[PDB]
């Protein structure tokens, strides 16, 4: 889907590296995504895809790998 | 009465400014209506620092609260408005106990600390 590619492109911009070949990296534990980035992630998803994710639906533990984030986004779409 | 949680946060103002300069709706996401009204009256340099400090304070609070920002506590569940003397108080928050907040900044950084107590 264009959605998965867009999610992975947003993540690449935020973390500074291509995570498409690294879909299970724990972004927060490795220090490539932090709090602030996770908010920017929500803003980008809404701006670029029209998918608003309310913070009540966001739990770091369930949004902490690229694969999980794509799954979360794919569904809402 | 005992400590329930603590949280501190150190935030780079230029990261906030970059998000704001990109035109993203960070203020609407992070700030309550009352906080947003205050933000709207400020010039840019002050808007960056205010925005950074609120982001910072609410991150710090969520760590004291135990969970980080998310389903247990979101940005819209915490409100922080300065007194008429300029003193910040946690006017709204989910925890049933005293909440302590302090904020300080330079031109480039903001630092916040929260302690929660349970009676
Ligand atoms: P968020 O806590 O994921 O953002 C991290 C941060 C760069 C914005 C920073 O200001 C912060 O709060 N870092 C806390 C993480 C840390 O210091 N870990 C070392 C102990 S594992």
């Amino acid at each position: 889907d264009d959605t998965k590619a867009t999610v992975l492109s947003i993540l690449a911009d935020l973390t500074g590296e291509d995570v498409s070949s690294n879909m299970d990296v724990n972004l927060f534990d490795e220090g490539i995504l932090d709090s602030m980035g996770s908010v920017q992630l929500l803003l980008e998803l809404q701006n670029q895809l029209g998918i608003e994710v309310p913070v009540s639906e966001f739990q770091r533990s369930e949004w902490d790998t690229p694969a999980k984030i794509v799954a979360k986004v794919e569904n809402l779409q | 009465m005992v400590i329930y949680g603590t949280g501190i946060d150190l935030t780079e103002l230029s990261r906030i400014e970059a998000i704001l300069a990109k035109g993203l709706r960070l203020p609407e996401k992070i700030l309550t209506p009352a906080e947003l009204a205050v933000f709207s009256r400020y010039p840019v340099k002050r808007q960056i620092e205010f925005m950074a400090g609120r982001f910072s304070a609410k991150e710090a609070y969520s760590k004291a609260y135990g969970t980080g920002i998310g389903a247990a506590v979101g940005f819209q569940d915490i409100e922080i408005l300065d007194n008429a003397q300029g003193k910040p108080e946690v006017t709204r928050h989910p925890f049933d106990g005293p909440a302590w907040i302090s904020i300080s900044h330079t031109d480039t950084l903001v630092m916040t600390q929260v302690i929660l107590e349970r009676g």
